[PDB]
């Protein structure tokens, strides 16, 4: 309920919601998730829903840790890798979209989740 | 058959009645059982919204513009606008508001009054969900309400291209008597009911392809009438059916024409295009809102 608040004001916003999540909090709700086909590319952040049949299809900036608390991005510019486009999250870790995108890196080579859906 | 469909129209036979203006027997907030699980109402009203869109002479233009009004939920995300962003081809500009901040897809989001946005460049679309809560007071009297719908006459009159398109979103208290009357200055229009939405009031007002002009005389008191006693008489099962089959929803890239013709350059031939939405009449100049 206040886990935006909490986040938002932490001097390390992504390790305030760890230790959130570690002492029993509800992930961040609200995530919006695309109705799809599930046969898409499965890669992690893509222009339009492309969610295989283990994934879910979100709207990017809904879970962003970020956007959702209203403060700086990490990123030197300012910009946003979620903002305007569509992440696929695996359906076991739809629970915590943001969380996921949080403890995740995306592969540089294949576009897929590392751990996930990387196979390289 | 109707299940299958996103949603209904409000039959012809219905807008040509002069129906005495009767209170509706609907009621809009409602446990919704057919929104499959983890989706958002809004994701799935807009996601039909958008495939009873595929049905209509929409015009496409490479270039689209496309701003989407009252997009903000009070849980500060936009599903409205992530559904549009899914819909619309690839790089459309799609721009949205609210009075209140909100976390978006679009391309730019203005916060503030309606009243507040302002722009010197002419859309292809437009999208409202906007509602009036504050005042609202059902009670007995259901008259034409101002507010954002009064803006929002003005917005279509003076940005909307020629072959523009429009889906503003009414109920039985929410509802302007001006919007209904500009409804007869398009090549078509309809009262939209989302089959996932269908117990309540709610409907989009949608006008296909804009013609700057009269085509048909509509009094907006009589025309919201029709529309209720549609509603009142015509009980509309709740249905999700076209929801589990996605394969065809984005919009189809059209390559509609875009062109700046003057007033004297507008004849039969170019209204002809603009009704069977093969043209869209604007400058291709730089936005900025
Ligand atoms: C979706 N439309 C409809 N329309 C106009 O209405 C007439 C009847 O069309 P209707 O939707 O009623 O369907 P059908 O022709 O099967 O007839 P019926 O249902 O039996 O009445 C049609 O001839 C058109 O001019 C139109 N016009 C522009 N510009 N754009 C649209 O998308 C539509
Ligand atoms: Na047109
Ligand atoms: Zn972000
Ligand atoms: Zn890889």
């Amino acid at each position: 309920s206040t886990v935006l608040s909490f986040c938002a004001f932490a001097v390390d916003p992504a390790k305030a919601y760890k230790d959130y999540l570690a002492s029993g909090g509800q992930p961040i709700t609200n995530c919006v998730k695309m109705l799809c086909t599930h046969t898409g590319t499965g890669q992690a952040i893509t222009v339009t829903p492309e969610a295989n049949m283990d994934q879910e299809s979100f709207g990017g900036a809904s879970c962003c840790l970020y956007c959702r608390c209203h403060i700086d991005h990490p990123n030197p510019k300012g910009f946003c890798d979620l903002k305007g486009k569509y992440v696929q999250i695996p359906t076991t870790c739809a629970n915590d979209p943001v969380g996921f995108t949080l403890r995740n890196t995306v592969c540089t080579v294949c576009g897929m989740w590392k751990g996930y859906g990387c196979s390289c | 058959s109707q299940a299958w469909q996103p949603g209904v129209a409000m039959p012809n036979l219905y807008k040509m009645q002069r129906m005495l203006l009767e209170k509706c027997d609907l009621q809009n907030y409602g446990e919704n059982a057919v929104i499959p699980k983890g989706i958002m109402m809004n994701v799935a009203k807009y996601t039909q919204l958008c495939q009873y869109l595929n049905t209509l002479t929409l015009a496409v233009p490479y270039n689209m513009r496309v701003i989407h009004f009252g997009a903000g939920s009070d849980k500060g995300v936009a599903p409205g606008t992530a559904v549009l962003r899914q819909w619309l081809p690839t790089g459309t500009l799609l721009v949205d508001s609210d009075l209140n901040d909100f976390v978006s897809d679009a391309d730019s989001t203005l916060i503030g009054d309606c009243a507040t946005v302002h722009t010197a460049n002419k859309w292809d679309l437009i999208i409202s969900d906007m509602y009036d809560p504050r005042t609202k007071h059902v009670t007995k009297e259901n008259d034409s309400k101002e507010g954002f719908f009064t803006y929002l006459c003005g917005f279509i009159k003076q940005k909307l291209a020629l072959g523009g398109s429009i889906a503003v979103k009414i109920t039985e208290h929410s509802w302007n008597a001006d919007l209904y009357k500009l409804m007869g200055h398009f090549s078509w229009w309809t009262a939209f009911v989302t089959n996932v939405n269908a117990s309540s009031s709610e409907a989009f007002l949608i006008g296909a392809n804009y013609l700057g002009k009269p085509k048909e005389q509509i009094d907006g008191y009589t025309m919201h009438a029709n529309y209720i006693f549609w509603r009142n008489t015509n009980p509309i099962q709740l249905s999700s059916y076209s929801l589990f089959d996605m394969s065809k929803f984005p919009l189809k890239l059209r390559g509609t024409a875009v062109m700046s013709l003057k007033e004297n350059q507008i004849n039969d031939m170019i209204y002809s295009l603009l009704e069977k939405g093969r043209l869209i009449i604007r400058e291709n100049n730089r936005v900025v809102v």
